[PDB]
């Protein structure tokens, strides 16, 4: 209504990993087991 | 120009609209100032606005029985200013919301010819008894001066 | 007047509330039937028109088999009947349970509890949310009911005690999901979120308790420990005397990073201490070693923001601000440079209280750390490989997209831990 | 609330029920009579989960008998815990299914559903929060399978929110119990995939061996294979009767141990078993009943789980014990035999525990295993159905019920893609 034809037709990431980041091993804790075999038990 | 699929196994009956054209007699071309991508059209039922890329119409102002003459785009980029075979000039913007303003009377009949000053300041009519007017226009107020530029025949072209 | 609200969440908040609650009953000689034989209970209590004094908190869950416990223990006559939230059907560790479908169904029922539990409070503290993060219950209501605690007082500040999924512990196998689900509610609704995890517990049990058949029962009687000691200020007289939001201002430097680590000592058998003395000097020493953290975290990989430590019993400032000084010093402990302070200390003249059939030992000296570190993004990251590893075909997902969820919240919230690793790392 | 209701369908279903209610009824501590008899007030407060009130002090259970040819019920209708049942719940039909998988699904058992269908709501409703059905099947003959599965598919619908269980007992590889059992294996299995939350399959091998090589039995009777059965459906619903430190409902059994919709099938054992001469000499600790569990002899059934990876698995210990020494074992056997768990899930085994043990015992387990060796039941059975709707053997009575014959393909390749699901999976 304001006489703007100008204005009729509008006309216009990775995430990151941290240094930390590692699966547990079992090792460096105290509360299980120091190894890994593939059919001890 | 319509498509109405119809399926009788749920019968459902749905339409879709392909194509539009206008209906008779396109009376009036308008290009808004440097732009080379929409344009309107002043038919003899109303104005429609189509753009460059695609036809793709974008609205159309409806007047019921009077016809539309000599479609303008007020300069520097502004509202449409349309002269109808009333005898009366009326104004609508882009999305044109509702009538700008109505110069009524503005020639005897049919005014003919319509033009804007490049500063969007006065509308030349030439209407089609032979006769020229101007109206000076402010910015919410009208001015309705008595130029009354006579000539010898209906005004072509401003 | 100086009071807070306690808040037990699922399974391990009720069983947590029963090893603090058993503290308090006996820190002020507060019988179970309610009656004793000020301000020494007003923080937990409520004194009604004759003599008997019921608590401040609320017990809720979804199972009754054990918030009926409570009614028929000997903890029956204490409690407000109402407080003792229960449900009929359960989260079934399953987050979008205890958030979508049953969550949604009694928080209007537990508000009602809160409005008026805080009508006859006239200056509150804040809350105190004991939750347990790794279950639906622990994290679907906890999460649903957090949001609701921010719209309305918003305000008053939010205390996260949530026990954590442990590295090599883990009860379940879908609790790597639902602990992710928990961050992108937990964080932007509680103040201060402290951390705490099943596994680095047992261990402490192991070298220092001696305890070689350790239960729940027994850990708790450790957090109870530390909520003793944390508000003694609040309750008990002495030098220094650290309110909650002095607590607050002095130990979070960003609105994200209030993640924080834990610890305690002296934590002793009753006869190892006819082998010691356990000096303010000994005992300070002990609580920055990293087998006495309360989570399996290592601070020597990382930098510490600030400290805070409540002293306890016969401990004079003197002594603290020496022990203080001489850790500054130690080339191990690392102080990340725009903190050259880092130590907000308080003082109480209130030993800690000892419970008969406890492990712990009666002591004139005991010290309770809480430290922000940035070595707590390792936790932090194990979750963001867990999650990553078993996403990666959908596994388990049927389960929550049929309760009322989306594929979106998955990633959601996946973003979300991105977002808080690099704010720990931003920091270097 | 959380009340459960139980279907016994078939000969075998008609069996396994006589002793499992005998089982829970002496656990419960209910006389023949129905009249409580125990001595704690822990009997009664979840009493209602099986059993409904009466006038006069009894309890009935809330069990269901459907049988074609009674005259199995006649036995249990007089045998010493056969004077407890609703006589209303008992229904029959005059004639016989023939182990004709067809008329017990399409002719007969059509003439039932009927009167069924108004029994098995009339005890729905009067329970204040179901939690879900279970049954007890025989796939190999016709009123166990052919009614078992018609039965389920009007649950289905009815009852989607809630859950059906399903102790299916599955043909057995060495010997037939019956010539046209892998007609009814099939066709019964292509309504378990579609109509079942979960399914335990056992095997009467398996349980010979249990009784052969660990119980060192010298004549053991279905009656004491039924002993074993019932040992573990009483260990599934501890947590729902039974307080205990880490509780599990019914539902958080399945979300941790079903990954696929499509994988709910099972494999149980049961822990301690030894002779009437080794219990002298072995003892009772957690790392007995551990091995005993994880062992390859106490599958129940004839499924060696060595030949395959296990993608879940669950435990459901029962005695006061120290939830430690539980969780450090089951994690200590992932990663000491790291070949047989899968990768992409890091933790994949669930713990639960229970302040009661069986009414004889100290410290006892029940073991629930998802592997994909499973697999071995399916194409044992895939097979001696090709070989013999090969020839079009044994049909006429099939297609003389009005049967088609793509209901048999269907039912292949049902089963053969399940074959495969449970291959990639199985990376090896
Ligand atoms: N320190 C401590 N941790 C516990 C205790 N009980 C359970 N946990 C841990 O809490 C986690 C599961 O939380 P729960 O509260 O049992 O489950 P939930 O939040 O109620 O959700 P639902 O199981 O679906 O009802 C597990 O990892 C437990 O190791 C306890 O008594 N003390
Ligand atoms: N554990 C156990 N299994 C049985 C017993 N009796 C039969 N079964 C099995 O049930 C199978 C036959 O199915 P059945 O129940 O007799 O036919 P139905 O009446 O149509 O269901 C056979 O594989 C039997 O081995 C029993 O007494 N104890
Ligand atoms: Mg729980």
């Amino acid at each position: 209504q304001e006489e703007s034809v100008y204005a009729l037709i509008p006309q216009p990431p990775a995430m990151h990993t941290s240094k930390f980041g590692g699966k547990t091993h079992p090792a460096q804790f105290d509360f299980g087991q120091n190894k890994v075999q593939p059919h001890a038990t | 120009i319509y498509k109405v699929t119809y399926e009788p196994a749920t019968s459902r009956l749905k339409e879709e609209l392909v194509q539009t054209a206008h209906n008779d007699k396109i009376n009036g071309m308008a290009f808004p100032n440097e732009y080379s991508e929409v344009f309107a059209t002043c038919g003899t039922g109303f104005i429609r606005l189509w753009h460059l890329t695609t036809c793709r119409e974008l609205l159309r102002i409806a007047v019921p029985n009077l016809e539309c003459f000599c479609i303008a785009f007020t300069t520097d980029g502004s509202a449409i200013l349309s002269g109808w075979s009333d005898g009366k000039i009326r104004a609508f913007g882009p999305q044109s919301g509702k009538i700008i303003f109505t110069i009524n009377d503005a020639h005897q009949k049919a005014v003919t010819a319509i033009a804007s000053t490049a500063d969007s300041s006065r509308i030349l009519s030439g209407g089609e008894e032979g006769m020229v007017r101007v109206w000076r226009i402010g910015r919410t107020s009208q001015t309705l001066e008595a130029s009354m530029k006579d000539h010898k025949g209906p005004v072509n072209c401003i | 007047m100086r009071e807070v609200i306690s808040i037990h969440i699922g399974q391990a908040g009720i069983q947590v509330g029963n090893a603090c609650w058993e503290l308090y009953c006996l820190e002020h000689g507060i019988q179970p039937d309610g009656q004793m034989p000020d301000d020494a209970f007003n923080t937990f209590f409520s004194e009604t028109g004759a003599g008997k004094h019921v608590p401040r908190c609320i017990f809720l869950d979804l199972e009754p088999t054990v918030v009926d416990e409570v009614r028929t223990g000997t903890y029956r006559q204490l409690f407000h009947p109402e407080q003792l939230i229960s449900g009929k059907e359960d989260a079934a560790n399953n987050f979008a349970r205890g958030h979508y479908t049953i969550g949604k169904e009694i928080v209007d029922l537990a508000l009602d509890r809160i409005r008026k539990l805080a009508d006859n409070c006239t200056g509150l503290q804040g809350f105190l949310v004991f939750n347990a993060v790794g279950g639906g219950t622990g994290s679907g209501l906890g999460s649903l009911l957090l949001e609701r605690l921010s719209v309305d007082y918003g305000k008053k500040s939010k205390l996260g005690f949530t026990v954590y999924p442990s590295p090599q512990v883990s009860t379940a196998v879908v609790e790597p999901y639902n602990s992710v689900l928990s961050t992108h509610s937990l964080l932007e609704h509680t103040d201060v979120a402290v951390m705490l995890d099943n596994e680095a517990i047992y261990d402490i049990c192991r070298r220092s308790l001696d305890i070689e058949r350790p239960t729940y029962t027994n850990l708790n009687r450790l957090i109870a420990q530390v909520i003793s000691s944390l508000t003694a200020s609040l309750r008990f007289d002495g030098a220094l005397n650290v309110d909650i939001t002095e607590f607050q201002t002095n130990l979070v430097p960003y609105p994200r990073i209030h993640f924080m680590l834990s610890s305690y000592a002296p934590i002793i058998s009753a006869e190892k201490a006819y082998h010691e003395q356990l000096s303010v000097a000994e005992i300070t020493n002990a609580a920055f070693e990293p087998a006495s953290m309360m989570v399996k975290c290592d601070p020597r990989h990382g930098k510490y923001m600030a400290c805070c430590l409540m002293y306890r019993g016969d401990v004079v400032p003197k002594d603290v601000n020496a022990s203080v000084a001489t850790i500054k010093t130690k080339r191990t402990i690392q102080f990340v440079d725009w903190c050259p302070t880092g130590f907000k200390c308080g003082i109480n003249y209130q030993p800690p209280t000892v419970v008969p059939g406890g492990d712990l030992a009666k002591v004139q000296r005991a010290v309770c750390m809480i430290s922000n570190s940035t070595a707590i993004g390792e936790i932090f990251s194990r979750l963001d490989h867990k999650f990553d590893l078993m996403y990666a075909k959908r596994a388990f997902v049927h389960w929550y997209v049929g309760e009322g969820m989306e594929e979106g919240e998955f990633s959601e919230a996946r973003e979300d831990l991105a977002a808080l690793e690099k704010d720990f790392e931003e920091v270097g | 609330m959380r009340e459960i209701v139980h279907i016994q369908g078939g000969q075998c279903g008609n069996q396994i029920g006589a002793k499992f209610w005998e089982v829970v009824s002496d656990e419960h501590g209910i006389d023949p009579t129905g009249t409580y008899h125990g001595d704690s007030d822990l009997q009664l407060e979840r009493i209602n989960v099986y059993f409904n009130e009466a006038t006069g002090g009894r309890y009935v259970p809330r069990a269901i008998l459907m049988d074609l040819e009674p005259g199995t019920m006649d036995s249990v209708r007089s045998g010493p815990y056969g004077q407890i049942f609703r006589p209303d719940n008992f229904v029959f039909g005059q004639t016989g299914a023939g182990n004709n998988w067809a008329k017990g699904h399409y002719t007969e058992g059509a003439e039932l559903i009927d009167s069924v269908l108004d029994v098995v709501r009339k005890e729905a409703e009067s329970c204040d929060c179901l939690q879900g059905f279970q049954v007890c099947h025989s796939l190999g003959g016709g009123t166990g399978s052919g009614m078992g599965t018609l039965l389920i598919s009007k649950i289905r619908e009815e009852y989607p929110d809630r859950m059906m269980l399903t102790f299916s007992v599955v043909p057995s590889p060495k010997v037939s119990d019956t010539v046209v059992e892998p007609y009814n294996a099939t066709l019964s299995v292509h309504q378990l995939v579609e109509n079942a939350d979960e399914c335990m399959v056992l095997d009467n091998e398996a349980l010979y061996d249990i009784c052969f090589r660990t119980l060192k039995l010298t004549t053991p009777t279905f009656g004491d294979l039924n002993h074993l059965i019932s040992a573990v459906m009483s260990g599934i619903t501890c947590c729902l009767r039974f307080p205990g430190q880490l509780n599990a409902d019914l539902r958080k059994l399945a979300v941790n141990l079903i990954p696929f919709p499509r994988l709910h099938f099972f494999m149980v054992g049961f822990t301690p078993l030894t002779s009437r001469g080794s219990q002298q000499y072995r003892a009772l600790t957690v790392p007995e009943l551990t091995q005993q569990m994880w062992d390859a002899k106490n599958m129940m059934c004839a499924a060696d789980p060595r030949h395959g990876r296990y993608l879940t698995a669950s435990a459901l210990f029962r005695g006061r014990m120290s939830t430690k020494e539980v969780d450090e074992q089951m994690l200590n056997v992932q990663n000491k035999n790291s070949s047989y768990f899968v990768e992409w899930i890091p933790n994949n085994v669930k713990s639960s525990v229970c302040d009661i043990p069986p009414k004889g015992l100290k410290m006892s387990a029940t073991f629930i295993g998802n592997s994909t060796a499973i697999q071995e039941m399916f194409k044992r059975v895939s097979e001696q159905f090709t070989a013999m709707f090969r020839r079009k053997a044994f049909l006429h009575w099939y297609t003389g019920e009005g049967m088609d014959e793509m209901e048999f393909t269907e039912a292949e390749s049902n089963m053969n893609d399940l074959v495969s699901e449970y291959q990639q999976y199985q990376d090896a």
